[PDB]
């Protein structure tokens, strides 16, 4: 019968691992790279697109940053696609949450919603996993700003500094040595991009290739605002950083 | 008489690759050569008809059509899986957005519902992925003119102009030095039609080729007057004569 | 070899291997003899221990008040096809008050091994039944084998060593089909037959176990001091 | 409604008015209750008019797939497709059919499936609320092997009695001649049969 | 409601008046009871107003995939075998009565359509509460080829007819035109013979009439930013 | 028994001179009894307004529905739903349950941002769309709106005069009805601001 | 190498259960032609009846889906019926919904929609056939589409299927190259038959007799096959001049 | 290679090896034939007398569909059964639908789809029976032969199992040796002497002949066994010509 052609993607080897996982982790570190880096008055994520092409339209295009409700904003690295399945889920599970408690959902409890359905195929189903690595970007009034990352084995986490996708090793090295827990959200776009700078397999960093997203509780009377940054945009921050 | 087949046939390979995904991309790149460039009053969308026979009636196979009045789209890869992609399209336009919100899909919208389809093929089980590219261009009020790029993964991108399929390297080389944000309609159809002949072998005229733009509302083909506000299909398939035209100032 | 991994694949030679080795299982059971005359129906059954302190492993079930059988091979498999033929003995009652034919019995358990031959998933039954009964046609004797085929017989005998019985009922053929009304005598012929199989081993009074029915007899099962009067 | 199938020598004619009322408005004056479930198997329709409608549709959709697989269905088949879509959902119809056929081996027949979803086979057959007032006319006059002009004018006339009593019923007498020859549509007007 | 469906020499018309009612108030003045469902076929609606519209646009939404798919021009065939199928299944709890009319390639028809789910082929029909008068002038005035703008008129007449006599149609005449080989012209506001007169006065109040007793800006942006 | 008169309350909505008016009445009871002076019926959506009458959990349920459903719009188009496409939404989502209504009496009222042009528009419980120029009413005391607004509008007038008419509207409409009145709100809506009035009526 | 057994991709972009089922449209060894006249629409197949145990009345591969639309099948027998019940159902079934007769060019578009799916999912396998359908059409004429096992169907002037389907093409292709028109300028469907059925002869070079053909004719409102003795009648016209 | 080894996989060939796997089941079983005569169809079957101990004329092979058809079949034998009891299903389901009882052509297709269904999938095996069937309608006689494939054609003449060649032999000769055609009693007698004949290749052990006929004029279009003096009269007929 079928039994033949299955692969049986929910299962352990004999070290204990999850192979599929294992091989999208692997999947995922070839993706470029995503940081995000909070600070005490917000968050940066910052996230160097892949297909560097002239012709690409980069105004209209969306690759890495994407916004789950008005408080919380997420960089993917991996497939796209699958990413965009799973985006679509966390942003209905946000509304369902303050359609009942007329509230807007704590950051920790979307982040644990999206990390349990990816858990789910893990261990049940006989499907491959979401070849998706997660940093999400939050604010709400418990904890304040929060970055967490989630992996395709549905295991979350919590970082004052994070990067996911390629050259994390290098990438967390060099955020280990210049973050610092009293800093400002000025200073963490300059180490994100710096960071990008210095990791990047690209022979120079520029405004085309990236997307850059703040989140600050510097908004007009006390409110926070999510800003996804436009081209011109991170032009300007390049620029002032000086990196080009 | 059951269907066993509840697991992914795509599956990550010790590498991080999806094979299946690639090996559609490789029945892409077999395909025939497609491209799409967008104006500032237009998008155009082209691609050869090649015809599996000369008693065929290459007529009859469209491979540029019409998803809404204002997108349309065209492909490289395997026919019957774009066939079915456009039936699936048409259709989902109307269940997730025209029977809710009364008008038709924003361009990136149409586009996203297409992806999650393809999505899905890459993840659902005993389905292997769509065999094709799409090369979807349409309008909408508030977004404009937009050409997108759809792949067997389910992943999108917007274009200025691109290529896909046979020599489609050889044809984004074509249009990086030929493109600028100037362009009008007409200029875009003509650097089309010269993209498009790189690639053609044989013969080259309206009748092997296949061509149509995203441009101004067209109230003639809407079919009835007595409503302002509908002022006709901005999607418009060119004639083998309207073709012909413009290969003599070629 | 390749082709014995389920039951959905036939062999290169047209052979469906998984349903041979379900027969298999019934040649390692332990022996059991069925035979009739024109009006009796007699099973007999050597039943096998697992070691002294054991119980002997029952080989007779009652169906009916009419009918029943004797098993060879899985216990299990021949608790739920017992069960089977109880409820459609039983439907026949309740729905047609009408006794079940043995001939239709056969047809059923016939079509319900059939089906686990075909489909994925599913096993063959490893057991072999020999089904007695009376009914509007006098008295039968059936052997099922679970590749589906069932077969009226005067006389058989299945499991280990069951090809001396089977001879010595080939021999008796024209003697015990003749013994009407006299069930002893027809059990003592079974009996008879059932020690052609014997090596090592004899008959005692907790080793054998015999079932009769007839025309004013109900399927009946005798085991222990009841069977000492046979040995 | 006034519908009447009638056997004769060389087929088969069904007849009816052509009004249709919601109470007592006439709806429409120029109805068609004679309806096509096949080349040469025709039906009468009374009762609720979704419902005839919605079976008419079915089987002549079931007809239409009998034919592609076994060839022309009998008289007697299409009256039990008829038969077994009105019997199954008798507690949702107000269907009274009676369905008319030519074969050349059978020839003429006519089946009348009133609202318990029953089937009888008959000579002639006669329904709809205006029959009630001609059991007693097409008894007497009804005869066996008639000719197509005796056939003709024996409808004609128990129509337009049935016309003449029932409000329900009136308009035109339409009919269809079903024989060897082919399918014959006539028509009748007020003029014509009112100064039988 | 009043709404007629009538056929002239080369095509097929549609008349239906522009009020809707709840119970004896006038709920609107102006409301398009024709119904689209493809470029060259339309449907007359009466009944639950609701659902007189949700089926017409959702036979028309399938209407349009089909055409789509077949790369045929739709026929009205189509669209009455789908709205009766529908409206047959809900056993009238879909309340709509509907003349549907339209052109293809077969040539120009004109059917009714009731609530459950019964069908009538006509020359010239009307339906609603209007239609009593509307039939009667259609009646005394049909005739076999009509010109286009003897059956303007005539249809016209019909909905007038309506408006005039029953409490329940009232206010303009909409018609839609439907000819064979040409566009189909839809007329809104085809006669526009209830236009209210001048009021006597002029109700506009002295500002400050009105007692206030808080006032607030309204936040309706996204994000006041720094 | 009748579930639109349970609760009982008005909505209103005007079009004026680039401008369009929305107002409601404060009552909230169980039948005869009063409950709440505070409930307000209108709610907004980016700048698209949406007023309901009818059952109180049904106009609590709706709101919450439509705010989701525009919040889930918003981040997918990238841009706040226009007034036409939430009459739209409207329709439709009070239609899906055809056969076990929402008992209310909603009123869509704004500004296109693109065009600048006023819109108002009314629907029956199961979703039938009635986009008026003029005006739209909904509630308990609907008929004593129709009364006022038929004779006290006219067209195009300017936002301080319309806040009078639309104001004088619903206080003479609701002083008529047992089951509205309590206080009343209005909303004068422009292209970009928006002020909001509470009115000072007799409280009985 | 279970990328050959199921319908997944190999690593050259292929589908290798598609293209043994395009083997499989051979295993008859039958040659089938279809052209179209001015009225008509004709379609002709070699008949094969190598037993003479067979019942030679019961031996075709020409099916009538409906009243209008003719099938003609290359390939074997049990998947080619599997394929006539299909599209007979679907015909009727769309008749029913929609209230016109299916046309031709729709139930090809389909039945091969239906054979795409046989080539995305995994537990059906695609049916070994190649499926001509055949009418006039009352929109678009006489009318000829042709399905596979990938999923293709297009419209054609004129078409031939089968192990020497080649021959007959070009062969066709020569006689369209100086006719320059897209059908057989004839006005009865008599001889579009013995048009089609000469050029058969001289493609395949091989002489016919009566019970070594098999005919269908699709005319407005009706599709019909030819019995022995009509062909017989064809034949004869041929040889006479 | 192992393209053998799942049902409804495409050899590189084209085959579906499983289905040609089912044919060597049916190719081990007993003889079983079909003979169309006048205004019928006569069927009859080899059983292999294994044993003394199997009970004369009551391990009946041959079994009714209807009233109308008989279907005899060659192979595994409970796979036979399933198909008959399929057979009875369709024909059950077309006589409720339409009142008339199933035409044999309409019957055929219906045991032709179901068996060709089984060749579809891989989680089903295909049948490892070919049936001969057939009977009486209002067109007349009609028999049929069915493969493991879903193939089937009508026939003048059927024959499946051990001795298949033999008996078409025999067969072949009775066609050219009857153009105007073979009487009902006279296709008993024939199928008596075919299965003798056929019986060389299962030489070894003994047989019992079994035979049932539909014919208009001597059963009323209806299937019955041939039993006692007719049944009697067929077996010295056949042994008469095989000595
Ligand atoms: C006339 C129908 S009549 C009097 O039965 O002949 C119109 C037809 C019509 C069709 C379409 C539209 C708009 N596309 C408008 C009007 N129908 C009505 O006036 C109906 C009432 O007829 C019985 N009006 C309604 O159905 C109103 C909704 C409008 C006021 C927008 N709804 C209701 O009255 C109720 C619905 N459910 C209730 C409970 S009350
Ligand atoms: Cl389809
Ligand atoms: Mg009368
Ligand atoms: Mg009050
Ligand atoms: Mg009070
Ligand atoms: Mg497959």
């Amino acid at each position: 019968g079928s039994r033949r052609y299955d692969s049986r993607t929910t299962i352990f080897s004999p070290e204990g691992r999850l192979y599929q996982v294992e091989y999208a982790l692997e999947s995922i570190s070839h993706a470029g790279t995503a940081i995000g880096i909070m600070a005490s008055d917000g968050i940066v994520l910052a996230a160097e697109r892949k297909v560097t092409s002239t012709l690409l339209e980069q105004d209209t295009s969306t690759e890495k940053l994407y916004k789950l409700n008005d408080k919380i904003a997420v960089a993917v690295a991996g497939l796209t696609a699958d990413a965009e399945i799973l985006i679509n889920t966390a942003r209905i599970h946000a509304q369902n949450y303050l359609k009942t408690y007329n509230e807007d959902i704590p950051v920790e409890i979307l982040v644990r919603r999206l990390s349990d359905i990816k858990q789910g195929y893990t261990q049940h189903g006989g499907l491959r996993p979401f070849g998706v690595s997660f940093i999400y970007a939050g604010y709400d009034d418990r904890y304040g700003y929060q970055l967490y990352t989630s992996n395709p084995s549905g295991n979350y986490t919590g970082w004052k500094a994070i990067s996911v996708g390629a050259n994390t090793s290098a990438a967390q090295t060099l955020l280990q040595m210049d973050y610092k827990d009293d800093m400002k959200v000025d200073d963490a776009i300059e180490l994100a991009l710096k960071t990008l700078s210095k990791t990047t397999d690209s022979s120079a960093l520029t405004y085309d290739r990236l997307e850059f997203a703040t989140i600050r509780k510097g908004a007009n009377d006390g409110e926070v605002y999510q800003k996804i940054f436009k081209p011109q945009e991170i032009k300007d921050i390049l620029v002032k950083t000086g990196i080009t | 008489m059951t269907d066993r087949y509840s697991f992914s046939l795509t599956t990550f390979s010790p590498s991080g690759k999806l094979g299946q995904i690639d090996y559609a991309l490789t029945a892409v790149k077999q395909g025939v050569t497609s491209l799409g460039i967008k104006a500032t009053n237009g998008v155009v969308i082209a691609t050869e008809k090649k015809s599996s026979s000369p008693l065929a009636m290459s007529e009859t196979l469209s491979k540029v059509s019409l998803l809404t009045p204002d997108i349309g789209a065209v492909y490289s890869g395997m026919g019957p899986d774009y066939r079915v992609l456009v039936d699936k399209s048409r259709k989902v336009a109307h269940t997730s957005y025209k029977r809710i919100y009364g008008e038709y899909p924003p361009t990136k919208l149409l586009v996203s519902e297409v992806a999650k389809i393809m999505q899905e093929a890459t993840q659902s089980g005993g389905v292997r992925p769509f065999g094709v590219s799409l090369l979807i261009a349409g309008h909408d009020e508030f977004n404009g003119f937009s050409l997108y790029q759809v792949d067997p993964s389910g992943s999108y991108f917007p274009w200025k102009a691109t290529a896909i399929g046979k020599g489609s390297v050889a044809a984004k080389t074509f249009l990086e030095k030929r493109w600028n944000d100037e362009l009008e309609l007409e200029d875009a159809i003509h650097i089309a039609l010269l993209t498009l002949k790189e690639s053609v072998e044989g013969e080259f005229n309206g009748d092997t080729i296949e061509l149509a733009i995203i441009g101004d509302e067209n109230p003639d083909l809407l079919g009835y007057t007595g409503i302002p506000t509908d002022k006709g299909p901005r999607f418009r398939k060119l004639t083998s004569q309207e073709i012909n035209d413009r290969l003599e100032a070629l | 070899n390749n082709y014995d991994g389920d039951t959905v694949t036939f062999s290169p030679t047209g052979r469906l291997f998984q349903v041979e080795y379900a027969l298999e299982a019934i040649k390692q059971g332990s022996v059991t003899v069925g035979l009739r005359s024109n009006t009796h129906a007699v099973l007999v059954a050597l039943k096998r221990n697992a070691d002294e302190l054991s119980s002997y492993q029952k080989k007779i079930i009652k169906c009916d008040e009419h009918m029943g059988l004797s098993l060879a091979g899985l216990a299990p498999d021949a608790r739920v096809l017992s069960n089977y033929l109880r409820q459609q003995c039983n439907y026949s009652s309740l729905v047609f008050n009408r006794k079940l034919a043995v001939e239709r019995a056969g047809h059923l358990l016939c079509d319900k091994a059939q089906k686990n031959t075909q489909s994925y998933g599913g096993r063959p039954y490893g057991v072999g039944l020999l089904i007695i009964g009376y009914d509007k046609s006098g008295a039968h004797l059936l052997e099922f084998q679970p590749s589906g085929n069932v077969t009226e017989l005067y006389g058989t005998a299945i499991g280990a060593r069951s090809q001396g019985a089977k001879t010595y009922l080939e021999r008796t053929l024209d003697t015990f089909i003749k013994i009407d009304g006299n069930p002893d005598e027809l059990i003592k012929a079974g009996v008879e037959a059932i020690s052609q199989s014997l090596r090592d081993e004899s008959l005692t009074v907790d080793n054998l176990s015999i079932a009769i029915v007839g025309k004013d007899t109900p399927f009946t099962i005798y085991d222990g001091e009841a069977v000492a009067k046979y040995i | 409604t006034s519908i009447m199938a009638v056997t004769f020598k060389d087929g088969v004619i069904l007849g009816a008015d052509s009004r249709t009322t919601t109470g007592a408005y006439i709806a429409n004056r120029v109805t068609d209750k004679l309806t096509r479930v096949h080349d040469k198997i025709w039906c009468c329709r009374s009762g609720s008019a979704a419902d005839t409608q919605a079976i008419a549709d079915i089987v002549q959709y079931h007809l239409e797939l009998y034919t592609s697989q076994y060839g022309t269905p009998s008289t007697e088949t299409a009256a039990s497709v008829f038969k077994e879509l009105c019997y199954e959902n008798k507690d949702n119809l107000t269907a009274g059919i009676i369905v008319a056929g030519y074969d050349d081996k059978n020839k003429g027949e006519v089946y009348t499936i009133p609202l318990g979803g029953s089937v009888h086979k008959l000579p002639y057959a006669i329904a709809g609320s205006g029959s009630t007032f001609i059991y007693g006319y097409c008894d007497k006059n009804f005869r066996e092997n008639m000719s197509k002009e005796e056939t003709v004018d024996f409808i004609k006339h128990s129509l337009s009695q049935a016309i003449k009593w029932d409000g329900s019923s009136g308009g035109v007498i339409r009919m269809v001649v079903l024989t060897a020859a082919g399918v014959e549509r006539l028509i009748f007007y007020p003029d014509e049969y009112e100064q039988l | 409601t009043t709404i007629a469906g009538l056929v002239f020499q080369d095509g097929v018309i549609l008349g239906a008046d522009t009020r809707a009612t709840n119970d004896s108030v006038v709920a609107d003045k102006s409301c398009e009871k024709i119904h689209f469902i493809a470029p060259k076929i339309y449907c007359c609606g009466a009944g639950v107003a609701a659902d007189a519209e949700a089926v017409t646009q959702l036979i028309g939404s399938n209407i349009e995939l089909h055409s789509l798919y077949t790369s045929r021009e739709p026929r009205v065939v189509s669209a009455l075998q789908m709205l009766k199928q529908h409206l047959f299944k809900y056993q009238g709890h879909i309340g709509a009565y509907l003349i549907v009319a339209g052109v293809d390639p077969t040539g120009s028809h004109l059917f009714s359509i009731h609530a459950h789910g019964s069908t009538d082929v006509g020359y010239y029909l009307s339906l609603g509460s209007g239609s009593l008068a509307a039939m009667a002038v259609l009646e005394s005035h049909w005739k076999q080829d009509l010109t286009k703008e003897e059956a303007i008129k005539l249809a016209s007449d019909a909905i007038q007819a309506g408006i005039w006599n029953d409490l329940g149609s009232g206010s303009n005449v909409d018609v839609c035109v439907m000819e064979i080989g040409k566009d189909a012209e839809y007329l809104r506001n085809y006669l526009t013979p209830n236009v209210r007169e001048e009021k006597q006065k002029s109700y506009k109040f002295p500002r400050g009439t009105t007692a206030v007793l808080k006032e607030s800006i309204v936040n309706i942006c996204d994000i006041q930013e720094e | 028994s009748d579930p639109s008169s349970i609760n009982g309350g008005i909505v209103v909505a005007m079009t004026g001179k680039d401008c369009v008016a929305i107002a409601c009445d404060l009552r909230l009871g169980s039948q005869s009894l009063g409950v709440s002076n505070k409930f307000e019926k209108i709610f907004h959506y980016g700048h698209v307004f949406l007023g309901i009458t009818g059952l109180a959990t049904d106009v609590t349920t709706l709101n919450e529905m439509f705010r989701y459903k525009t919040n889930l719009y918003k981040l997918k188009e990238e841009r706040a739903i226009e007034p036409e496409t939430f009459t739209q939404l409207v329709s439709s989502s009070l239609y899906e349950r055809r056969f076990g209504p929402y008992f209310v009496g909603p009123v869509v009222a704004g500004i296109n941002s693109k065009s600048g042009k006023p819109f108002i528009a009314g629907f029956d419980l199961i979703g039938c769309i009635d986009e008026a120029k003029d005006f739209i009413v909904s509630g308990t005391a609907s008929d004593q709106l129709f009364g006022m607004c038929e004779s006290l509008y006219e067209p195009n007038l300017e936002p301080e005069d319309l806040f009078e008419t639309i104001s004088q509207a619903l206080l003479n409409a609701a002083d008529r009805d047992a089951l509205s009145g309590w206080g009343a709100v209005v909303y004068i809506i422009k292209k970009d601001e928006v002020v909001k009035r509470y009115l000072k009526m007799r409280q009985d | 190498g279970y990328d050959r057994h199921i319908t997944i991709f190999s690593p050259e972009g292929r589908l290798y259960q598609v293209e043994y089922a395009f083997k499989a449209t051979n295993q008859t060894n039958i040659n089938s032609l279809a052209v179209r006249g001015k009225d008509c629409t004709v379609v002709i197949s070699q008949k094969k009846v190598p037993d003479k145990l067979l019942d030679p009345t019961t031996v075709s591969y020409i099916f009538c889906i409906s009243r209008t639309i003719g099938m003609v099948v290359n390939g074997p027998i049990p998947d080619a019926r599997n394929a006539a019940l299909r599209a007979k159902a679907e015909a009727a079934e769309f008749r029913y919904k929609y209230g016109y007769d299916m046309p031709c060019d729709v139930l090809a578009k389909r039945m091969a929609n239906l054979s795409q799916i046989y080539t995305q999912r995994a537990y059906m396998r695609p049916l070994g056939v190649i499926l001509t359908f055949v009418s006039v059409d009352e929109e678009l004429g006489p009318s000829i589409y042709k399905t596979d096992p990938a999923g293709y169907y297009v419209g054609y002037k004129a078409t031939a299927t089968g192990p020497k389907q080649q021959e007959i093409t070009t062969n066709l292709e020569n006689h369209f190259k100086k006719s320059k028109i897209d059908h057989i300028n004839e006005e009865s469907w008599e001889k579009v038959v013995e048009f089609a059925i000469t050029h058969m002869i001289d493609a395949l070079g091989t002489e016919f007799s009566k019970n070594d053909l098999e005919v269908g004719v699709a005319t407005k409102d009706k599709f019909f096959t030819l019995s022995a003795e009509n062909i017989e009648e064809r034949l004869v016209a041929i040889a006479e001049q | 290679t192992g393209y053998d080894l799942s049902n409804s996989v495409f050899s590189p060939d084209g085959r579906n090896f499983q289905v040609e796997y089912a044919v060597k089941a049916v190719e081990n079983g007993t003889t079983s034939i079909g003979i169309k005569c006048n205004d019928g169809v006569v069927f009859a079957v080899e059983k292999l007398i294994t044993s003394k101990l199997l009970v004369p004329q009551k391990n009946v092979k041959i079994q009714v569909v209807d009233r109308h058809i008989g279907c005899v079949y060659s192979g595994l034998i409970p796979d036979g059964r399933h198909l008959v009891n399929r057979g009875r299903e369709e024909a059950a389901s077309f006589k409720k639908l339409y009142k008339t009882p199933i035409p044999i052509p309409a019957f055929a297709d219906r045991l032709g789809q179901y068996v060709q269904a089984h060749t579809l999938y891989n989680s089903v095996r295909p049948f490892g029976v070919s049936t001969i069937f057939g009977g009486v309608d209002k067109n007349g006689a009609h028999l049929y032969m069915l493969e493991p494939s879903g193939s089937y054609w009508g026939y003048k003449g059927a024959a499946t199992g051990k001795g298949r060649q033999s008996a078409k032999a025999e067969l072949e000769k009775l066609v050219d040796h009857h153009p105007e055609g073979l009487s009902a009693r006279e296709a008993v007698k024939q199928a008596a002497k075919i299965i003798y004949l056929a019986h060389e290749d299962n030489k070894e052990k003994d047989f019992e002949l079994e035979i049932s006929w539909c014919s208009l004029s001597e059963t009323n279009g209806l299937h019955k066994f041939v039993k006692g003096d007719l049944l009697q009269e067929a077996i010295d007929f056949a042994q008469k010509e095989i000595n």
